RNA sequence: UUUGCUCCACACAAUAUAGAUGGAUACGAAUAAGGCGUCCUUGUGGCGUCGCUGAACCAUAGCAGGCUAGCAACGGUGCACUUGGCGGAAAGGCCUUGGGUGCUUGCUGGCGAAUUGCAAUGUCAUUUUGCGUGGGGAUAAAUCAUUUGUAUACGACUUAGAUGUACAACGGGGUAUUGUAAGCAGUAGAGUAGCCUUGUUGUUACGAUCUGCUGAGAUUAAGCCUUUGUUGUCUGAUUUGU
RNA sequence: GUGAACAGCCUCUAGUUGAUAGAAUAAUGUAGAUAAGGGAAGUCGGCAAAAUAGAUCCGUAACUUCGGGAUAAGGAUUGGC
RNA sequence: GAAAUUGUUGAAAGGGAAGGGCAUUUGAUCAGACA
């Protein structure tokens, strides 16, 4: 949701011409953030290994409220609300290995060149 | 540097000044030098 | 660090007010105080007292003198802690004229 | 650094104002030593 | 921002591949003329020779090529090294010296090979990347923000900022623009009043304007010039690796 | 108050200071303006714009249904004390 | 609690549209079938 938007500097940070300072989100996500780390305080979580794993939005039922245009006529002119939802998590390490053992399928004529290259070879 | 050399009389022609105009160009200038300022002037409340 | 200073400045509006439109001289020039005020002090904080609106708004509002005389007094910021824990207030000082006064420094007390 | 003017005879033979004094513009280029610190050298290649 | 980078070495692990499988084997010029050998007087020369296709040339035998002995040679060749030289068209390749070492199918021997079961590509090339190791080598910047205006709709561009010919804020001097500030004084002033001691400038004042101190006062970089003075500031943010 | 005036412009009383903001000041606009020398050559055409303007005084044509035409035209003067 | 349509995550492709047909490489995924 970009086109047609100013250029500014501030986004060489992100790679992008096209960025923006949104407040009143800022201020109702960060606003949501703060209700996770209550939460994470208060199911022991440490504090510090904190990342946001997960932070979808999508959209709220409208709202209708109308608009007059020109001869007599009514527009539209509706609030566009949101749904957002974020998730935090404590940061963790490692994953160790351990899958399968790939279970080897080889003709007879493939065994031979096997038992033979240790006959043979090292 | 030019990248010919130009017979154009209009070129060649050995250019000698007369007179460099040293007056301010911060206005309409009258005196080249402060000397020639204060010369004609006269002098001043702040001054000698 | 802080440091607690007073100090008694002029400033040139003139310069930074030519060009200007009318009907947003006086206020760009309450404005520019501000910004002067930050330039020296530091502090994003800046106050005016009600007097040295006046002193500003003294002639209409396209008409601020070309100069100032401004006491900016930095002080610490008190109670239910903002960000920066100082300010500045901006006083006008009773000069005659603000001509060809440089910048003094106020001992206090 | 900006122009000025100046004055100057005239030394076109044939014109109406040869051997004459004519005004002129002129710019004025600040030009202080400048100063070698490298060098280079190109080479003629079939792509240039 | 948790030991990060780079070049040399191996180790695992990935991932790829417009498509290895003995060798891209170097004059130039002519074509109703040339290649090569050879002789000479060194020429547009004498003599000879070749072509008629690279079907050539070189290489090619040994568990996908093992393990071994010996003779004859004094040759070849693979590798790491060392000497001297050449190559800028994209040089990144060529050549030459000298030791060391493996191989030699130049020739003669000893041993091995099955049972991959009558074929199943029967796996042997090189791609890029990533993770630890240890053998050298190296200790930056860019961006936001602030700032200049030689630039600009926004981005962009052009300057500046860790303590100095630093930068900003005032102040000073230059440079300009206007046309003589406020104040004070006067025997300037058409003139008007008021108290007499009714004038041998009678006095107190008042009067647009005028004159003096006064080319004075005001303004002057906001995209003017300059500065030994005055005062202040000089490490916030983020990003990047072959 | 100025002035012919319930005009315009400024003020007393009373009433407002309501009309999203902030930063910039590119092109192109809308609305407000000036421009050397020339002066309708522009354009269907003076479209637009500009010039005139109050008051006092001098001066005033053709034509006329004698009521006009007529502020015709053309001119001078205008503060302050 | 379908569709149009949207958010997140997972995979894949993209040198001036995208979608389709025959065929096959590649990856993912699945039935059946042996005895
Ligand atoms: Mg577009
Ligand atoms: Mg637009
Ligand atoms: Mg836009
Ligand atoms: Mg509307
Ligand atoms: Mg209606
Ligand atoms: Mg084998
Ligand atoms: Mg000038
Ligand atoms: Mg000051
Ligand atoms: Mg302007
Ligand atoms: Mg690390
Ligand atoms: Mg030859
Ligand atoms: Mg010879
Ligand atoms: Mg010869
Ligand atoms: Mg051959
Ligand atoms: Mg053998
Ligand atoms: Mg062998
Ligand atoms: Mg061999
Ligand atoms: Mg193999
Ligand atoms: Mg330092
Ligand atoms: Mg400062
Ligand atoms: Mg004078
Ligand atoms: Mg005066
Ligand atoms: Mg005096
Ligand atoms: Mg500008
Ligand atoms: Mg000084
Ligand atoms: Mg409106
Ligand atoms: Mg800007
Ligand atoms: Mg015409
Ligand atoms: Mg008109
Ligand atoms: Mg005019
Ligand atoms: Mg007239
Ligand atoms: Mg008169
Ligand atoms: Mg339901
Ligand atoms: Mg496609
Ligand atoms: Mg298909």
């Amino acid at each position: 949701f970009n086109s047609s938007i100013g250029r500014t500097a501030q986004g060489k940070e992100f790679g992008v011409t096209k960025a923006r300072w949104p407040a009143k989100s800022v201020k109702f996500v960060q606003g949501l953030l703060q209700n996770a780390a209550a939460n994470a305080e208060a199911k022991g979580l440490d504090a510090t290994k904190l990342y946001v794993s997960h932070i979808q939005v999508n959209q709220a039922p409208k709202q209708r409220r109308r608009t007059y245009r020109a001869h007599g006529r009514i527009n539209k002119y509706e609030s566009s609300p949101s749904h957002i939802e974020l998730v935090v998590t404590e940061k963790e390490e490692a994953v160790a290995k351990a899958a399968e053992k790939k279970v080897v399928r080889l003709t007879s004529r493939q065994r031979g060149r096997i038992a033979a290259q240790k006959r043979i070879a090292a | 540097k030019s990248l010919y050399t130009n017979t154009s009389r209009k070129a060649l022609e050995e250019v000698s000044l007369k007179w460099i105009d040293t007056a301010s160009k911060f206005g309409k200038g009258r005196f080249q030098t402060p000397a020639e300022k204060h010369a004609f002037m006269g002098t001043l409340k702040k001054d000698l | 660090l802080k440091d607690v200073v007073t100090r008694e400045y002029t400033i040139n509006l003139h310069k930074r007010l030519h060009g200007v439109s009318f009907k947003k001289r006086a206020p760009r020039a309450v404005k520019e105080i501000k910004k002067f005020a930050k330039l020296h002090m530091g502090t994003d904080d800046v106050r005016l007292a009600p007097e040295l609106n006046q002193a500003i708004w003294k002639r209409g509002v396209k008409g601020v003198e070309y100069r100032l005389r401004l006491r900016i007094s930095r002080k610490r910021n008190e109670e239910e802690d903002a960000k920066n824990p100082l300010f500045s207030y901006v006083e006008p000082v009773l000069v005659a004229s603000a001509k060809g006064l440089q910048t003094v420094v106020v001992e206090e007390d | 650094a900006g122009m000025t003017t100046i004055v100057r005879d005239l030394d076109r033979p044939g014109s109406k104002f040869h051997k004459r004094e004519v005004v002129e513009a002129v710019t004025v280029v600040d030009t202080p030593p400048v100063v070698v610190v490298g060098v280079v050298g190109y080479v003629e290649t079939p792509r240039g």
